[PDB]
RNA sequence: UCAACUUCAG
């Protein structure tokens, strides 16, 4: 998938099986971006 | 997660009537009406209506539980009187009450502005 | 080792065979219900959905079960199971099954809990068998077990976070010893003491005080909407206490019609004068205490803990005693109904304007202190010229401390007498202590008056300091305010000093109750 | 090199110690922290006198 | 907290 | 915890200004638990020399 | 054995607020009334919100909450709109709902206020009362909202969000005359607005034979509602429910019959 | 974290009016000649602004996670 | 004077404590040095010549109210509630749910509990300041109506508005982190996050498998209902055996951040953060400052709840008969004042010995507002509009929502996992 | 033992009660013959109550006397508690 | 998975 960086907040696509670390900062946590799917939400 | 849906308080569910009519044994021409999906709102002001009535001999209602909803009306009228025509009778005079109340505002709004 | 799993407390012989982890049990949060009946609990879908009562299929059911069977575990009132003669359990929960669904007679069709189930609630600890109660079931929303309040007294629960134990019976059979060794109106009268375990208590205590005074006088609305709620109504509207100038019911006469049968009682109100039984206006009793119920008639008197209450001879007692446990049931429930509506009409509440007393209450409060520090003072100081002589087994320090001690409790008592003696009909505080729903006349004096003498360990607070109780009191002070009395009242306000003496006296009473749970239970186990 | 010391947060030897409340900001640790505790494996543990 | 002969 | 003794736990006049009276875990840890008051403060520790 | 005549008297009447004064009815009349007020108005309120993207701090359902809570102006409409549950189509659509949609992105380095104003409706009668603003979130640059929403039509019974009003004012007899309220020391208590009393009397002598009449309601409007027109709707939904509750009276007594 | 829309206990809605008594409060106003500027007049919406704490200005120091 | 005007200008000033303790004028005395030591509460009060206690005081409290620890600082007026009652608040305000820390967004703890608007009390004592209550609080300010209305709020419990609930009144986010790290612990077995196979993973379940991601792990903003699968493990058998984790039975909430970083092994660890929005229910848990706590008993909505004239209807009503035996009249002076600060615009004060603040001088103070002296109200009955006819005491006092809550805590059994060794059902 | 010679108290006891009603409700719900003509009642626990109420249970209590020995005593010759 | 620990609830 694409992982957003934790301290560049750059997108870097990781494929499985492959370290965790951002390119051009080297940063070791990423996140996994929102979903594209849509959750319908009752205001109340 | 055990908490009941909003609509539920006044959305009768499929097959749900909203008046049941039953009679009560214990007294000569009495009757109970159960009106479901209602609160205290229609509630008081049938039994107000009702008290109003000379013949009415009885009149009460009551929530038989605050988390359920449902409305007990008891009806007790004097003989040459059904508590049925009661109930409709107070039905048709809180109408007329309140359209001539919503004529009366109408007019009240008119005066207050344009003047 | 092999003793260990088998020695003690967690081991095979107490923790797993004396006692186990049991099935169809559930747990909650429990929140009060007045509409209710003592049976009834209050039950959340959700635990009724996973709990399960099998019935066997007989062809006087078999349509029922056949339909709940259709519904299934997902629609509410549906099974989770069908167990077969040779004791395959079908599934209903997974997959449909068509061929399946078919009932024969001998299936057991496991069905959801539904109303009218009987279940045991339990609170630990089940310090008597009243803790261990059969009730009949009611589905309500939310997620809390609702129970009566009028049961809240043989569980000791207080709707605070506690939280009940269900179980639910698995036998037609054991459904059946339930129902009638433990059902809850079986368990009114406890035969440890042979009064009623059960009374009216909190709210309805109150507004059941308030409403049988002979003031209260009820227009004919309300008391129609009153005779909503009472289920046992024989539908006959009784002729008001008042006919002319406008009918007017008074709360006897409407109380009457909740009086089961014919019931005698002669009880008497807390605030009742020693001197009227004695004096003239015996049967008059201008107070209105007393109370005399005839012919299931309350002719007069005032309603409180001791008519209405858990004590011996109450109303409810001879209830239980004359015309039977269920008719008692109903008599609960609908005193409950109806005087909780009326309290609707007439209202309770607390504020401060019932902690506050008369400017002359407050001026003679003030005096009897300064007047009970002076003797105080004068105590000492003959114990310091050494006229003090010891008291016949008591020595010269015991005997200065009960001396003391008699003149600071003397002190205390009269100003809050004074309080008392200031408090108004209308006073709320007052409403509480005397109808006995909650409070005493300490917490009224304490409250008003004087929260009086911290003590720790049975004495005036030590000198824990060296030679003296807190730094800021000069060495061997044994004066009122050194050594812990507490002259301001709560309302009033504890200065610094009072403050950290009535910490002291609350962590006694703590550490006391911590420590007396673990003695009595040990106690118990050994009973048993 | 003879062994490795827990620090305790925003202690004279912290990372976070001297850092204004913008610098707190920048490094996602809250100005309003006290301090006073160690990460000893990923959690927050307090010496009890 | 209300005196010797009463509670603490 | 487990001693029942009712000496231990009690609020002691020396705990003024330096711990809370009021704050207690209630239980097995009644008066056995404590915490400082506001301006308390716990000495480091210096050289007698 | 027939209803009495009601008259009105409007005291006061502002954009915000209307005071009133209904005489010659009954307390369960007028209470009724009031509750209808509360509860039984229909409004148009955000009931369906979908986020596309939300960095902002306030996770998804707070925004949605907030959305939902913000009043828009159903004068008109709301009573040509129907229920959801009422039309034909499914889900949402023109007839049963309303359109909005909020896109915003802090681009600059100061802080961007997203307020009701950057709410924008498909259907120009219905906006969310902006003509400050109520603010739905602040973002940081580089943090971004963007959602839709549907508002359907419903009354307060549903949600305190379809409350057409803030606060009902209703009192009657301002100079305890009935001892509806017992005071226990009737001078220490404020004199009412509408008391009529002399400065010297605290309270009105009893009068035996009163009758609770001549109710005083001021009611306060949400804005999504002009306040003169949810005391008209209030009373026309109650007359709706009582002709209702008669139409299925009488179809239950034919039934018997 | 951030002003409520509506009070609480009656509904007015007092979303709108956090950055308007925030600038009443730094022309000179009281906090009470504020509420009434703004038109608060029952405690119960007075209670709204006068208590309310403001953490999302807090929360906007951090960093946003994507940018 | 001079001491006290150079730290009133402490900022650019560089006046501190520390110059205080050198100037001579404070000192730090430890409780063997407190046991030779002549103190004074108040230098006004005791220092100043009158009958002469006593003469030789070698030193003076700064404030008596410093002798309260962190969480007993919030109770305001103390010293007008029971004993016991000030321990109790002390402990349920360890419990009380605010917002925790203000990078709360950036920590994945399990069990975090974050109140949506939290309010600064609005009578407060002055050691909150350095508690630092208002900069994170724990708690609403909600009127508060001391009446018995249906019998919902007796013994200990709290009747609700259902409305104001609606409004946002004690709305909670409750976040619970899930971590797995996979991991290899033989040289041919190794566990890897993968979305897992009915037919290349021997073990599976019913639990929807379709929201997990092609790494494995679901994506965030993805509704999870209780049993759904967060994560999906695998681990090669010596074909498939199933590790993957599951949502906590009844959690029912969206994701809101998934964090995959690398621990000190190297292997590969992912931590996956779960919101539910908790709104109060009628068994979640209430408590004063006061020590004084209780269940919803029901929730009534505006309609239902009892109005005053001016239309005000209570957020919270809690039983009469909770004050009478506990004493805890510090509530009452609360509301006395949280409406005369509310009405005048000011914060109240209820540092505990203040003794420029008594009860009748607040309620003087109330009476210039329009209000009874002692807060009653005559209040309306919500169902039929009739004046209750005893006055009811309303105000606004400061709640807190307690941590625990009824969602959590229901349970129930019917044939469910067993024990091993015991073969009897499990525990928990 | 036999009809002479019965020592055992002549009502039955509340545990006799529940344990008769009990067994003749399972009894009922697994097909076996009602004794009674039941009002529509379709309830095994409540036609077991209305048997005995009606004293037509088919079913002999045997109390054990402490000394080893045992009484018959139908549930038609015992006095119904309630 | 199981043992241990601590923290809470009443
Ligand atoms: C009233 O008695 C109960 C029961 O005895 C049961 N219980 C509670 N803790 C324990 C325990 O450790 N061990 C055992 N065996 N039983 C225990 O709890 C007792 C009271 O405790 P409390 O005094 O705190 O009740 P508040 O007076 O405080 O009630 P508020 O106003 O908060 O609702
Ligand atoms: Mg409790
Ligand atoms: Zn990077
Ligand atoms: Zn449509
Ligand atoms: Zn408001």
């Amino acid at each position: 998938m694409i992982y957003i960086c934790g301290e560049c907040h750059t997108e870097n696509e990781i494929k499985s099986r492959d370290p965790i670390r951002c390119r051009e900062c080297g940063y070791r946590i990423m996140y996994k971006k929102r979903t594209k799917r849509l959750v319908v939400f009752d205001a109340r | 997660m055990n908490a009941p849906p909003a609509f539920e308080s006044f959305l009768l569910f499929e097959g749900e009537k909203k008046i049941t009519i039953n009679k009560d044994t214990k007294v000569p021409n009495a009757c109970l009406f159960t009106i479901n999906k209602e609160d205290h709102t229609l509630g008081n002001i049938i039994k107000s209506q009702l008290l109003k009535d000379p013949q009415v001999l009885f009149a009460g209602y009551k929530v038989p539980h605050p988390l359920e909803h449902k409305i007990i009306i008891r009806v007790q009228t004097t003989p040459d009187y059904s508590p049925q025509e009661a109930f409709t009778n107070a039905i048709t005079d809180l109408i007329s009450e309140l359209s001539l109340l919503e004529e009366r505002f109408r007019v009240a709004i008119k005066d207050k502005q344009e003047g | 080792s092999l003793k260990q799993r088998l020695k003690g407390k967690e081991g095979r012989v107490r923790g797993n065979l004396m006692g186990k982890r049991v099935d169809f049990s559930a747990r909650t949060v429990i929140t009060p219900d007045p509409n209710l009946s003592i049976d009834q609990v209050g039950v959340p879908r959700s635990i009724a959905a996973n709990m399960t009562f099998a019935e066997i299929v007989t062809p006087f059911n078999i349509d029922r079960l056949q339909e709940l069977v259709r519904r299934g575990n997902s629609q509410y009132p549906g099974a989770k199971y069908i167990i077969r003669d040779n004791g395959d359990r079908i599934d209903l929960r997974f997959h449909p099954k068509p061929s399946d669904l078919h009932l024969q007679t001998g299936y057991k069709v496991e069905r959801h809990m539904c109303d009218g189930d009987i279940v045991i609630f339990n609170r630990q600890p089940t310090l008597h068998k009243m803790s261990m109660m059969g009730h009949r079931v009611r589905i309500l929303p939310w997620s809390t077990f609702r129970l009566n309040l009028s049961v809240t007294t043989p569980y000791n629960a207080d709707f605070d976070g506690d939280e009940m134990n269900l179980h639910l019976p698995q036998s037609l059979e054991t459904r059946a010893e339930i129902q009638e060794l433990a059902m809850v109106p079986r368990m009114i009268v406890t035969p440890q003491s042979n009064r009623p375990v059960m009374g009216i208590v909190q709210d309805t205590l109150t507004a059941v005080r308030k409403f049988t005074k002979r003031d209260v006088f009820l227009e004919r609305g309300e008391v129609m909407n009153l005779l909503m709620f009472l289920s046992t109504w024989d539908g006959k509207v009784p002729q008001p206490a008042i006919l002319k100038p406008r009918p007017l019911w008074t709360g006897k006469q409407i109380f009457s019609l909740i009086i089961p049968g014919h019931i005698n009682c002669i009880r008497t109100h807390s605030t009742h004068p020693d001197d009227e039984d004695s004096g003239p206006y015996k049967h008059i009793s201008p107070g209105d205490t007393k109370v005399v119920v005839e012919n299931g008639e309350l002719i007069m008197g005032i309603l409180c803990k001791k008519s209405l209450g858990t004590s011996a001879g109450s109303l409810v007692h001879i209830s239980y005693l004359e015309m039977g446990h269920d008719i008692t049931r109903l008599f609960y429930s609908n005193i409950q109904t109806v005087i909780n509506n009326w309290l609707l009409i007439e209202g309770h509440t607390i504020g401060i304007g019932d902690s506050i007393a008369d400017s002359k209450t407050y001026q003679d409060i003030q005096n009897t202190i300064k007047k009970a520090k002076q003797d105080v003072i004068e105590v000492i100081e003959k114990a310091h010229n050494n006229e003090l002589e010891p008291t016949p087994g008591n020595t010269l320090r015991q005997t200065f401390e009960n001396q003391v001690n008699r003149i600071l409790n003397d002190a205390r008592d009269k100003t809050g007498s004074s309080a008392q003696k200031s408090l108004s009909e209308y006073n709320n505080f007052k409403s509480m202590v005397v109808s006995g729903a909650k409070g005493s006349k300490i917490n009224i004096s304490q409250v008003i008056a004087v929260v009086g003498q911290q003590n720790v360990e049975g004495k005036r607070i030590p000198f824990g300091f060296k030679h003296r109780t807190l730094p800021h009191f000069i060495k061997d002070d044994y004066g009122p305010e050194s050594r812990g009395f507490v002259e301001n009242s709560y309302l009033a306000g504890l200065t610094p000093t009072e403050f950290f003496f009535h910490a002291m006296g609350g962590r006694e009473g703590l550490i006391d109750t911590a420590v007396k749970t673990a003695e009595t239970g040990y106690i118990q186990r050994r009973l048993i | 090199f003879i062994g490795k010391i827990p620090i305790m947060l925003r202690s004279t030897y912290c990372l976070l110690n001297g850092l204004t409340d913008r610098d707190l900001c920048e490094l996602n640790e809250c100005p309003l922290d006290p301090g006073g505790y160690f990460i000893i494996n990923g959690s927050e543990k307090v010496l009890i006198a | 907290i209300w005196g010797i002969g009463c509670n603490p | 915890r487990d001693g029942k003794l009712a000496k231990p736990r009690q609020l002691h006049n020396t705990l003024w200004g330096m711990v809370c009276p009021a704050e207690t875990p209630e239980g097995h840890a009644v008066g056995l638990v404590k915490n400082l008051a506001l301006m308390a403060y716990i000495s480091v520790g210096s050289q007698p020399s | 054995p027939y209803a009495n005549q009601p008259t009105v008297r409007i005291t006061e009447l502002t954009d915000e607020n209307v005071k009133f004064i209904i005489e010659n009815t009954d307390l369960a009349v007028a209470n009724s009334i009031r509750r209808v007020f509360i509860a039984e108005v229909p409004i148009i309120a955000i009931d369906w919100v979908q986020i596309d993207a939300n960095s902002s701090v306030l996770h998804d359902e707070f925004i949605a909450h907030r959305l939902g809570l913000i009043p828009l102006t159903s004068d008109d409409i709301v009573d040509k709109l129907q229920y959801s549950r009422d039309c034909t189509c499914e889900e949402f659509c023109p007839e049963c709902s309303v359109e909005f949609t909020l896109d915003v992105r802090c681009n600059e380095d100061q802080t961007r206020h997203v307020t009701s104003r950057d709410l924008i409706s498909n259907s120009p009668r219905v906006i969310p009362v902006t003509s400050d603003d109520i603010l739905i979130v602040k973002l940081r640059k580089g943090q971004e909202l963007r959602l839709r929403a549907y508002a359907k039509k419903g009354f307060g019974k549903e949600h305190a969000k379809w409350n057409p009003t803030a606060g009902v004012a209703f009192e009657y007899d301002p100079d305890n005359a009935l001892r509806h309220t017992v005071y226990p020391k009737p001078e220490e208590w404020p004199k009412s607005e509408y008391s009529e009393l002399d400065e010297d009397e605290s309270q009105a002598p009893y009068d035996p034979n009163g009758k609770p009449e001549r109710f005083y309601y001021n009611v306060e409007s949400c804005g999504s509602l002009r306040p003169e027109t949810i005391v008209l709707s209030a009373l026309s939904g109650l007359k709706k429910k009582l002709s209702d509750l008669q139409t299925q009276l009488s179809h239950e007594i034919q039934s018997d019959v | 974290m951030i002003i409520p829309v509506r009070c609480f206990t009656c509904g007015k809605i007092v979303g709108n009016k956090w950055e308007a008594y925030l600038g009443l409060l730094q022309a000179e106003y009281t906090e009470g000649d504020a509420l009434d500027a703004l038109g608060l007049k029952r405690y119960c919406c007075r209670r709204m602004l006068l208590a309310h704490v403001d953490l999302i200005e807090k929360l906007l120091n951090y960093a946003p996670l994507e940018k | 004077k001079r001491h006290i005007d150079q730290l009133k200008e402490r900022e650019y000033n560089n006046y501190s404590w520390q110059d205080l303790v050198a100037s001579g004028v404070v000192e730090y005395i430890d409780t063997l040095e407190e046991e030779t030591v002549m103190l004074a509460m108040t230098p006004d009060d005791l220092q100043e010549k009158e009958v002469a206690y006593c003469s030789t005081y070698t030193h003076c409290e700064i404030h008596p109210s410093m002798i309260l620890g962190v969480c007993a600082s919030i109770i305001p007026f103390p010293d007008h509630n029971q004993s016991p009652r000030n321990t109790y608040q002390s402990a349920m305000g360890k419990q009380a749910m605010g917002v925790y820390i203000t990078n709360f967004h950036v920590r994945m703890d399990t069990l975090a509990h974050v109140l949506y608007y939290p309010q600064k009390p609005l009578v407060t004592t002055r050691s909150m300041e350095y508690l630092r209550f208002r900069e994170l609080p724990a708690g609403i300010n909600s009127i508060v109506a001391i009446a018995s209305y249906t019998g919902y709020n007796q013994e200990d419990s709290v009747i609700m508005n259902r409305s104001a609930v609606d409004r946002g009144f004690f709305r909670s986010v409750f976040y619970r982190s899930y971590k797995e790290q996979e991991s290899k612990k033989g040289f041919d077995q190794e566990e890897v996050f993968e979305k897992p196979t009915r037919e290349t993973c021997q073990g599976m379940r019913h639990a929807i498998y379709d929201k997990l991601d092609d790494d494995g792990l679901i994506a965030p903003g993805v509704r999870v209902s209780g049993d759904d699968v967060i994560i999906g493990k695998t681990v090669t058998l010596p074909t498939k055996r199933d590790c993957s984790t599951f949502l906590r039975t009844s959690e029912t909430g969206i994701v809101d951040q998934v964090m995959v970083t690398l621990n000190q092994e190297g292997y590969k660890f992912c931590k996956i953060r779960v919101r539910s929005v908790r709104i109060p229910q009628i068994g979640d848990k209430f408590a004063s400052r006061h020590g004084q706590k209780g269940t919803c008993g029901i929730q009534y909505r505006q309609e239902d709840m009892p109005f005053t004239c001016e239309g005000i209807t209570p957020d919270i009503i809690i039983n009469p008969h909770a004050i009478p035996s506990r004493m805890t009249i510090g509530h009452l002076i609360e509301c006395l004042q949280g409406k005369v600060s509310a009405n005048k615009g000011e914060i109240g004060d209820a540092t505990p010995f203040n003794d420029a603040v008594n009860v009748q001088k607040i309620s003087n103070l109330l009476s210039d507002y329009g209000y009874h002296l002692r807060g009653n109200e005559v209040l309306y009955n919500g169902f039929t509009g009739r004046k209750i006819t005893s006055q009811i005491f309303i105000g606004p006092t400061y709640y807190q929502r307690l941590k625990h809550m009824v969602d959590d805590k229901i349970h129930s059994r019917a044939r469910g996992p067993i024990q091993i060794l015991n073969r009897q059902p499990m525990e928990g | 033992q036999a009809n002479q010679k019965r020592i055992t108290t002549p009502y039955m006891t509340k545990y006799e009660r529940a344990r008769v009603l009990g067994t003749r409700a399972l009894q009922i719900a697994m097909c076996a013959p009602v004794m009674v003509e039941l009002e529509g009642e379709t309830d095994p626990l409540l036609i077991a109550m209305k048997e005995l109420k009606a004293r037509k249970i088919p079913i002999i209590i045997r109390r054990y006397l402490p000394d080893g020995s045992y009484e018959d005593w139908g549930v038609d010759e015992l006095i119904i508690s309630d």
